């Protein structure tokens, strides 16, 4: 069956709307010829027209709330309820707003400007090809409107909360669900998750190991649902957010490389994406792959339930056709992946470390069937019953798909209670109960030498230490020969035994081009994608935690070079750049180019122990300070968001309410309600506010029951006759549904969640995403995985607090100069005009390990995620809520070093914004530390103030006055002073916090300014 | 040819008055009959500078200067510190519009030179801070009427517009 | 670094070089390797007059202009109408980025006084009529940039390259 009725939605309103409704120009609607659905068919002239029927109507009732919210029948109406000033609401508060007067294509002398740019981008598909039509309108529609430079609109003037472009998107995904169910209905939310990433991350001995691992959690998630985006096209995936994402944009432009396109049309597109789906960093076309491995983790599918295979779709065969089909699709990967190693590894048979990878993926077939990752798979369903009356939506239908979701997220958590890891599948027991395990190289005098990445598995390539390596290398079947050990040791320390699934990592991380057989999926057959590998010499190299130990005396080196150069001269720091080699890392990009060298593998010099004196000496004379060799493991997770797409209130009201405690709402009825009557009546506003201010009124203590109209019927009844076109509008149900809808809100004590509600905060968290990679490369800072709320990053000691500062407050859309082609306009990040909503209610904890760059990284990656995610779980500090002292528990911004540990709450006040003036307080304890951290490395004040704020402590504990305590505080700040002018002032809101932990083998001190010390005390910990 | 002028709103105390005598009439944008501040103007390519309390431009399509054009007379004295053109009412970015406005204009726009004998940088403010609203609108703004804050009805929705919708882009120089 | 100097695209003979001398350095901005001219910047509201140019300005989003930047002399060193500015170059409206850029500059934008007492008039168009396209290459290319354009492996296609971008913005006046 021939769908394909999305764009029909994808169109059914323009990106005008809000001028055109209400109108503005009100002359583009005349100068062609119901009136803004004109405007929306006249731009529908590429194909098949606008259908007034079930293609529009019910999926755009269920799309969005904004038609419980504002009635059913004033939403499709645009009369009386009509405020003739567009303001942008945010989605999450509603105290913030933007304000769009007018930048739209106002005439059709500007309106077809852009469709023949829409025309032009499309004309270079071969008609018959609809899906790569809708695949690239998809991710280019809102694109090409920020390019032509128009103001972001609402989707309604009333209810400002949402942005036209993502309620487009959101009707664009429930149209799957609305046409499955006009056939033959059946329609599904599947949902994907993967087991222990965090697990799979920790192994790895380098960083190298670190990413790819990282990436194969991106790539083996990206080709399972590069299957959907072929069969359905987008808009069934709902998380992530496809409009943003650069692993579909790049998958994107190789499908129109591939059968053929225009050559300056796949170039006109590739500067929009390298513009705003990057932000103007061809480094991927360069590489070839997506730099950053952007990790979804938790995709979440919304499917019709139609299946092809009978050449085009029919009704779907089974209910568990589709959780098969996902679990075989992600096998498939794994063995295409080994696949292309195999066929790549032979390609290089000679060179060394390849004649080593295939002696082991020929050995190990068995073993390396098996992913190493085991995802595990979900699905509810709906059917015509549950949606429909006759052939029209039934009441109380508007909940469906926040009930259907809140099922997928409950079997989710249900399953998370058995933790399978993907190393239970493998079958090892005759293979370590009898000597049949194959170890390429030394034999283990005790069984089978367990590998040093995972410490799981055994060993298949055990490494001689280094007594001698060749002479241990040749003789065993290592090495064939003397001139592959430098290149085996190149991939290989000495010593280090690998597992098969740890060298497939290895081997990934020697060629990661090798992960396009992932990336682009079912395009290319796996041996054009290895020829184009051999077919150049692409030599992409990762940082280590010696080089990210190394930023400060590199960048040091790097500007005393002429000096530094002669007296070395041969030691490869002088050495010229040989190659044209490049790295994800835009800060080894950025230099590579100041006759550095900056490929030098720091453990044969500084931090070596032959070199060690030698480089001390040079560094001496040039009074080029010596290196620390600690680096900062920098995580950041956010708060509660999972639980912020059930539409609950926790994100919010962080610690004052827990997720425990919507197990009975009523408990804390008094606050759920507070936030919510305030959250409903700032929505919404214009003529529409008072109307709703009085239905929130009739409610509060078991009130009227339906017994409210009387207030509320003279609202609406002594409104409808602003225009005479009332068909059947039953005020005494109209009211009554309305009253019907808040009722299950407030009872309910969360949103009633709808697809507009997760694509915004989908698409937001994409588009929060890059402004979180622009920060941790200006702070030359190398991201491991940042996927959405995630974030693993591995900083220099001395950028990681002004990191956490900036990070925190640009995720809550607050910030300073603009990143990319991207500005942060409290709570609103904004794209050449073009304003979008970010997340500022959400807290963000982070955790930051300083750890010595030759520590375990399976204990450090261990650490960060048993230090937060079962610490920040139980920390609880002193907030301020409505006048109140509450105790809040999230966003904390952990930090550790070595036994030391410390805890620097980032908000202080529990509903986290609520107000345009609560940005420029987020995160201002960090810039406490931060300011007197500054004052220390000056010496206007001694280290010793770490030392005394002991016994200045007691006082100002027990002191609760604070005329008092600022006092307490400017003397021992005074008093181990190093000089007679350094005035430093503490805010004076941070006296008294008393942050507290429940019986936890982790002591924090219980109070700020002691948080304050510790934290300096860490930071400098890590710079000696 | 209305002889306007942009006094733009900052929180700097330095836009006292970098004006003089009415517009010659009464055909004003203050239109805040209605419910606040109406008919805003927004130049695109500026920043404020910070200090020296005229305006600077940057070539980026990316800034935000903001405030209302009310007429009068540019100190009675300038001719180059002013763009001195010719709008005909149809070709700014505006906010708050009401029925449109066919006529044209005159031009004069408090301009600082470019000068970077400083590097030029682009950083977001805006108006928080109840004295920090308490100072400007007072200064100026309130004696465009003083039937303002005489009968005004509409104090406490006037006073947010400061904050809502005036937004500029400092210097950070 | 080097400093800089954005030359603009007329549609006559006139306004084309306005310079006479060159890079005196070797680093560059703008580059055209084998496929497209990379690094081409855009600034909002500055028409050029295309005769008699010396960058008038506009006062809205919709007009903008678009050429190549060159980092030769300020324009036969003339201290009369220039900007003299300077900013990180991260706030820079450029198309087709390619490579780490410089984090500084010193442009001299030779923007004179603009149009005065009359409207904007202007035009959007792009360019068209090739024996303009051929008309400014003619004096632009074949000893600013020469090092390619005469033997490259491409090169009648820097010529297609400025039908697809250039559009500027003219008074009419
Ligand atoms: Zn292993």
């Amino acid at each position: 069956e021939f769908l394909d009725y999305k764009i029909i939605a994808l169109l059914h309103d323009p990106p005008n709307k809000a001028w055109v409704i209400t109108g503005r120009a009100r002359n583009l609607t005349q100068q062609l010829s119901r009136k803004h659905e004109k405007v929306a068919k006249y731009i529908i002239n590429q194909l098949f027209g606008k259908n007034y029927s079930e293609k529009v109507d019910n999926a755009d009732k269920l799309a969005s709330s904004i038609d419980r919210y504002l009635g059913s029948i004033v939403y499709k109406e645009r009369s009386l309820f009509e405020n003739r000033s567009i303001f942008l609401k945010n989605i999450l508060l509603s105290n913030i707003q933007r304000d769009i007067g007018n930048l739209f294509p106002k005439d059709k002398s500007k309106l077809d400007n852009l469709i023949l740019e829409y025309k032009k981008l499309l004309n270079v598909i071969n008609k018959t090809n609809l899906i790569l039509k809708y695949q690239l309108f998809y991710l280019i529609y809102e694109l090409v409107w920020i390019d032509s430079k128009y103001e972001n609109t609402p989707s309604d003037t009333r209810n400002p909360t949402h942005t036209i472009f993502d309620h487009l998107y959101a009707t664009a995904a429930m149209m799957n669900w609305i046409l499955s169910l006009e056939k033959e209905a059946k329609g599904y939310l599947l949902g994907i998750d993967t087991i222990g990433v965090a697990d799979f991350i920790s192994k790895g001995r380098k960083t190298r190991d670190l990413w790819i691992s990282s990436y194969l959690v991106s790539a083996l998630l990206w080709y399972v649902i590069t299957w959907f985006i072929e069969e359905y096209g987008p808009d069934v995936i709902l998380f992530p957010s496809l409009r943003f994402n650069q692993f579909y944009a790049f998958y994107l432009l190789e499908k129109l490389r591939k059968e053929g396109v225009s050559e300056d049309v796949i170039d006109e597109i590739k500067e929009l994406i390298t513009k705003y789906i990057f932000n103007g960093d061809d480094l991927f076309e360069n590489l070839k792959i997506p730099p950053y491995p952007i990790i979804p983790g938790r995709i979440t599918l919304i499917l019709p339930g139609l299946i092809r295979e009978g050449e085009e779709y029919k009704k779907v065969q089974d209910d568990n056709c589709f959780i098969s089909k996902v679990k075989e699709r992600y096998n498939e990967g794994w063995r295409k992946l080994i696949e292309g190693l195999r066929c790549y590894s032979e390609r290089k048979r000679e060179d060394g470390f390849w004649n080593l990878v295939c002696r082991v993926l020929k050995l190990t077939e068995d073993l390396l069937q098996t992913t190493p990752l085991n995802i595990r798979v979900k699905q509810v369903s709906v059917t015509e019953d549950e949606i429909f009356n006759n052939n029209k939506l039934r009441s109380d239908s508007w909940k469906i798909y926040d009930n259907k979701y809140r099922q997928l997220v409950s079997e989710f958590k249900k399953s998370k209670l058995v933790k399978v890891t993907p190393e239970s599948r493998l079958k090892l027991f005759e293979l370590t109960k009898f000597d049949k395990l194959p170890q390429i190289g030394e034999k283990s005098k005790r069984g089978y030498e367990f590998c040093t990445s995972c410490g799981v598995l055994p060993a298949v390539v055990i490494m001689p230490k280094e007594d001698e390596l060749e002479k241990k290398l040749i003789d065993l079947g290592i090495a064939r020969d003397e001139k592959d050990v430098r290149s085996i040791k190149n991939m290989i320390s000495p010593g280090e035994r690998l597992c098969p699934w740890c060298l497939v990592k290895r081997a990934l991380g020697a060629e990661p081009r090798l992960m396009r057989i992932l990336l682009l999926g079912d395009l290319y057959s796996v041996e054009k994608i290895v020829n184009e590998i051999v077919s150049r010499d692409v030599k992409i190299e990762i940082p280590s935690t010696s080089d990210i130990a190394s930023i400060k005396t590199f960048e040091e080196m790097i500007e005393k070079k002429n000096e530094i150069c002669e007296d070395l001269k041969e030691e490869e720091v002088c050495e010229k750049p040989s190659e044209s080699v490049l790295s994800m890392w835009q800060w080894f990009n950025k230099n590579y180019y100041n006759g550095i060298n900056l490929t030098i593998d720091p453990e044969e010099y500084w931090f070596s122990e032959k070199r060690r004196r030698y480089y001390f000496s040079v560094f001496r004379r040039h009074r080029i300070t010596f290196p620390s060799p600690y680096y900062a493991l920098v995580r950041a997770d956010s708060d509660y968001l999972g639980d912020l797409l059930e539409g609950k209130l926790t994100p919010y009201l962080a610690g004052i309410i827990d997720s425990g405690d919507y197990a009975n709402i009523s408990e804390k009825k008094e606050e759920v309600n507070k936030l919510l009557e305030e959250y409903l009546v700032n929505a919404g506003s214009g003529s529409i506010v008072d109307y709703v201010k009085t239905v929130l009124k009739c409610i509060r203590e078991n009130l009227n029951k339906c017994s409210c109209a009387e207030k509320i019927y003279s609202n609406e009844v002594a409104k409808v006759m602003f225009r005479v076109n009332v068909e059947k509008a039953n005020v005494e149900e109209e009211v009554k549904n309305s009253l019907e809808y808040f009722e299950t809100i407030l009872n309910e004590g969360r949103i009633i969640v709808t697809p507009a509600w997760h694509v915004s905060i989908s698409s937001a968290l994409n588009r929060g995403l890059l402004v979180e990679l622009e920060l941790v490369n200006k702070h030359k800072g190398f991201v491991i995985y940042a996927g959405g709320d995630d974030l693993l990053a591995m900083l220099p000691v001395d950028e990681v607090l002004d990191f956490i500062k900036e990070s925190r407050r640009a995720f809550a859309g607050f910030g300073t100069e603009k990143l990319g082609n991207m500005c942060l306009e409290n709570g609103f990040v904004r794209i050449n005009n073009a304003y979008y909503p970010s997340l500022p209610i959400v807290g963000r904890s982070y955790s930051v390990i300083i750890a010595h760059y030759a520590d375990p990284l399976f204990f450090v990656i261990n650490d960060s995620y048993n230090l937060l995610e079962e610490g920040k779980e139980i920390i609880r500090y002193r907030v301020m809520y409505n006048g109140e002292y509450k105790d809040a528990k999230k966003d904390v911004a952990i930090f550790r070093y070595q036994g030391l540990t410390s805890v620097i709450p980032l908000s202080l006040k529990r509903p986290i914004v609520s107000s345009v003036s609560d940005f420029n307080e987020i995160a201002s304890i960090i810039d406490v530390i931060l300011e007197l951290k500054k004052r220390i490395d000056e010496g206007r004040i001694s280290v010793s103030l770490l030392y005394d704020y002991e016994k200045y402590k007691h006082l100002i504990v027990a002191s609760d006055e604070k005329y008092l305590t600022e006092f307490l505080v400017k003397d021992w700040i005074k008093r181990n002073s190093l000089r007679k002018h350094v005035e430093f002032t503490i805010d004076e809101k941070l006296y008294g916090v008393r942050l507290t932990i429940e019986n936890y083998p982790i002591k924090i001190p219980n109070d700020l300014i002691s948080n304050i010390v510790y934290t300096l005390r860490i930071i400098y910990g890590g710079e000696k | 040819s209305t002889q306007r002028e942009y006094v733009f709103i900052p929180i700097t105390n330095s836009i006292t008055i970098d004006v003089k005598i009415t517009i010659g009439g009464s055909d004003h944008i203050t239109n805040i009959d209605e419910r606040g501040i109406h008919n805003v103007l927004v130049i695109t390519g500026y920043a404020v500078d910070e200090k020296n309390g005229r305006l600077v431009p940057t070539l980026d399509p990316c800034d935000y200067v903001k405030g209302i054009l009310v007429a009068g007379t540019p100190q009675q004295a300038q001719s180059n510190d002013f763009l001195t053109l010719k709008l005909p009412a149809n070709k700014l970015y505006l906010i708050r519009k009401k029925g449109n406005i066919s006529d044209d204009l005159k031009i004069y726009i408090p301009y600082s030179s470019p000068d970077a004998r400083n590097s030029m940088k682009t950083k977001p403010v805006s108006i928080s801070d109840d004295t920090i609203v308490n100072n400007i609108i007072k200064e100026v703004f309130d004696k465009i009427y003083n039937i303002t804050q005489k009968e005004k009805v509409k104090i406490e929705k006037v006073k947010e517009d400061i904050k809502e919708l005036f937004s500029y882009y400092a210097l950070e120089q």
